[PDB]
RNA sequence: GAAAUUGUUGAAAGGGAAGGGCAUUUGAUCAGACAGGCCAGCAUCAGUUUUGGUGGCAGGAUAAAUCCAUAGGAAUGUAGCUUGCCUCGGUAAGUAUUAUAGCCUGUGGGAAUACUGCCAGCUGGGACUGAGGACUGCGACGUAAGUCAAGGAUGCUGGCAUAAUGGUUAUAUGCCGCCCGUCUUGAAACACGGACCAAGGAGUCUAACGUCUAUGCGAGUGUUUGGGUGUAAAACCCAUACGCGUAAUGAAAGUGAACGUAGGUUGGGGCCUCGCAAGAGGUGCACAAUCGACCGAUCCUGAUGUCUUCGGAUGGAUUUGAGUAAGAGCAUAGCUGUUGGGACCCGAAAG
RNA sequence: AAAUAUGUAAGAAGUCCUUGUUACUUAAUUGAACGUGGACAUUUGAAUGAAGAGCUUUUAGUGGGCCAUUUUUGGUAAGCAGAACUGGCGAUGCGGGAUGAACCGAACGUAGAGUUAAGGUGCCGGAAUACACGCUCAUCAGACACCACAAAAGGUGUUAG
RNA sequence: GCCCUGAAAAUGGAUGGCGCUCAAGCGUGUUACCUAUACUCUACCGUCAGGGUUGAUAUGAUGCCCUGACGAGUAGGCAGG
RNA sequence: GUGGCCUAUCGAUCCUUUAGUCCCUCGGAAUUUGAGGCUAGAGGUGCCAGAAAAGUUACCACAGGGAUAACUGGCUUGUG
């Protein structure tokens, strides 16, 4: 995620460059950094897909 | 190499300009265009793209279908906006003091709409006074009621009308059409 | 318009994940683990013996 | 006064063709800036990557072993002992389980190391890249001022300023490269046309049409048969007709499109009301599906009245139409497609 | 009586309650069909994905095919003839199989750097005359899929059982 | 199992060639290394898609600018020159 | 119960002819014959989506075809 990490935004492919876009996309899901999103993989919680 | 799922390269298929080449038409363009950018107004998105149709997607519009939209519950005292040309109907006996904004207005068409008390106006004047289409009314003419839309889908058992030169008698009424003569359809 | 990798850039790896510099700084990374001493029974030991 | 083709002169290459592609050497030739142009060296950074040194942790039989303690056992039997030949000590086979060597198995004890994995641990060498061009963002280090490796390279220095770099061209060297066009499942083919060069050489125009698009006017539309007029095949002006459209349906005689806000239901952009928003409600054109109503045809029902055979009111029917249900067309132009014409160009044996 | 293929379903056009219409149906407001009114929101009814979904008009070329793995018919067989599913060639270069339309790898804007695929690393030829345990001596050894062949039957040659 | 006998065709001849015998052969195992128009990162060209920007006083709103993805092709279609 | 227990047993346009409706037309106006229409069948195309059709060329012709036979060559080897 940290190296090869790309966010899907508007049918576009955006470099996870800063925790804001993040926030932006995920925070109705309460991920709102990095650190949340790879917890969101490594544990396979509610809002996994 | 990648495994496409979808054709590459691919227009949107929709008009993203008019056409036409008329000078006073694009300057309609550009302030609507303006309009729909800086006001996320519904109303002016809509206005934009019907700028771009051609002549057969722009039917248009009698005065009579014009008095008939009035009549609707609460829609007496709304502005009627048509993007194409209204025509005059003398079909009908009486119409209203409303406020119509076309892109042309035939010379019986304005006539009546004058003697009635209301007004005829342009596009341009219409943002104006309605930047955010506020109380306006938008009127679309009949697509299908089109001479070539009738012989579209032609087939067995299709109802639709055959491409023929001269009707008659003796013009495809022969076997193909009764069961006396070979079959029907 | 330069994607910097952070775990080689450090100002980059400090921007996200304002934790780095805690779990630098009391060496999470060599944390020793407490000893115990619980021994395995007969049964295991001589199961993993058998032929 | 072009090309095919040829003479002379000059330059270059040539061991069973020649010609070509990528790269550079050599020869010849040539443009650009000298107002910072050409080529380089080092340092500090950013991006990508390659190859070493080194540190701290985790796991397993909490590695297994080695090592240490202890019990038992055996031989490919150590010391000792017996036995027979033996160039006075060397073998040979019996006994003998640690003694003057040792080994194996079980149990107990404490570590190390291997293997695998982790570190938001540290650090050396090499290569390629420098896109962007005022500021804006997110962070870091600091009490602060500010600084910084934080949304893309700067600093310092040297030589040369011309054929030195580079371009062009000929040649050489390394590797690669079969003759194009055509029909074909398949062509370098022992398949066909082509010795060479120049000029010429093949989807055109017309009548009538389909879809789409542009333009004018619009329930209408079309001035150009003709007339008027003229700066005279132009431009300008115009009456009456006619064409198409505005009604359909029957073989025909014929008849001929509102029970209703021009119907109901479902989905509908936009607009309206309220609401911070999300939403809810109202109205809903175009368009899609469906149930009805209306007009013509077909099959039935047959009222008041009568030239007693005429007339066809009213009500129906798993029937039928290229219909109605607040009109959309007419004219001109363009690409594409269709048919008749020599019909993309050249070609029969015949009649 | 399999395996592989194959139909349907997994909700708002849904479920529940009450009662309106009819010339159909029932002994009978009984039922059938279509409705009025009320309640139930998107963990609203499995997973994954969704370069957006739906729809219309018009026209080009084509209508000789062929090959490979698997299934399979005729035939002694065929680089023979004829079918089934899929992938290919035709229409396609590039790395590999010396060479080849179809095999293997991988599909292609112009360049730089790095890493690989299939295949290879004595010399031609870029890369270990690398490491490890065995086997084989041929007076016609052997050497890599498609693939460019070899059998029955034999040997106190040698090796293991 | 390997090797040998079985094993006869016409120009001279082909594990690709040279050559190779504890192989440079056969079976098997472990690492290093070589190189595609494939993969990763960067630049540039074009195409497509989603966006920003009309404010006068300086010229192209078919302008300028931001972001992401993509690029084989006969018969044939369309577009810009 | 809308032919044969089910799975086959069959036929357009033009023309002729029959049945039905006794209805429509013969266009200057009528009556009667005649003819022409409307709805449903029959007469048949078996090359069965349906031209009306005998040979010969060793006197021969043209457009083509290696989409296809009479030699080699290649694959195959039944047969020899
Ligand atoms: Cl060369
Ligand atoms: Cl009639
Ligand atoms: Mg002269
Ligand atoms: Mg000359
Ligand atoms: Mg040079
Ligand atoms: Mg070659
Ligand atoms: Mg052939
Ligand atoms: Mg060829
Ligand atoms: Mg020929
Ligand atoms: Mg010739
Ligand atoms: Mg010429
Ligand atoms: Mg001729
Ligand atoms: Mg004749
Ligand atoms: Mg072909
Ligand atoms: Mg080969
Ligand atoms: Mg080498
Ligand atoms: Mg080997
Ligand atoms: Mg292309
Ligand atoms: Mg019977
Ligand atoms: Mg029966
Ligand atoms: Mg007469
Ligand atoms: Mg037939
Ligand atoms: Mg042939
Ligand atoms: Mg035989």
């Amino acid at each position: 995620v940290y190296k090869r990490g790309f966010g899907k935004i508007n049918k576009q492919r955006v470099p996870l460059s800063d925790n804001a876009i993040i926030e932006a996309n995920l925070g109705k899901y309460g991920i709102l950094s990095i650190d949340d999103l790879i917890h969101e993989i490594i544990t396979v919680g509610p809002h996994f897909k | 190499g990648i495994d496409h799922t979808s054709k590459q390269h691919k227009r949107s298929g929709h008009r993203t300009a008019p056409k036409s080449d008329n000078v006073y038409l694009k300057l309609l363009v550009k302030l609507y265009t303006f309009l729909a950018r800086r006001t996320d107004a519904p109303f002016n998105k809509v206005v934009l793209k019907a700028l771009f149709l051609s002549k057969i997607n722009r039917p248009p519009v009698s005065v009579s279908r014009i008095a008939r939209a009035l009549k609707q519950e609460g829609a007496a005292n709304k502005t009627v906006v048509v993007v194409g040309t209204v025509t005059d109907d003398a079909r009908i006996f009486e119409f209203p003091k409303t406020t119509v904004a076309a892109l042309r207005f035939t010379a019986g068409a304005r006539a009546k709409i004058v003697k009635a008390g209301g007004e005829c106006i342009t596009l341009d004047q219409l943002a104006v006074r309605a930047p955010k289409g506020q109380n306006t009314l938008i009127l679309r003419g009949p697509r299908n009621s089109r001479e070539a839309v009738r012989h579209f889908g032609m087939g067995p058992h299709k109802g639709k009308a055959p491409r023929i030169l001269s009707t008659g008698r003796k013009f495809e009424r022969a076997r193909g059409r009764r069961r006396s003569k070979g079959f029907k359809v | 318009v330069l994607k910097k990798n952070p775990l080689k850039n450090k100002q980059v790896l400090l921007r996200l994940n304002p934790y780095a510099k805690v779990f630098a700084a009391e060496k999470l990374g060599s944390k020793k683990a407490e000893k115990t001493g619980t021994k395995p029974a007969a049964v295991f030991t001589e199961t993993l013996k058998h032929d």
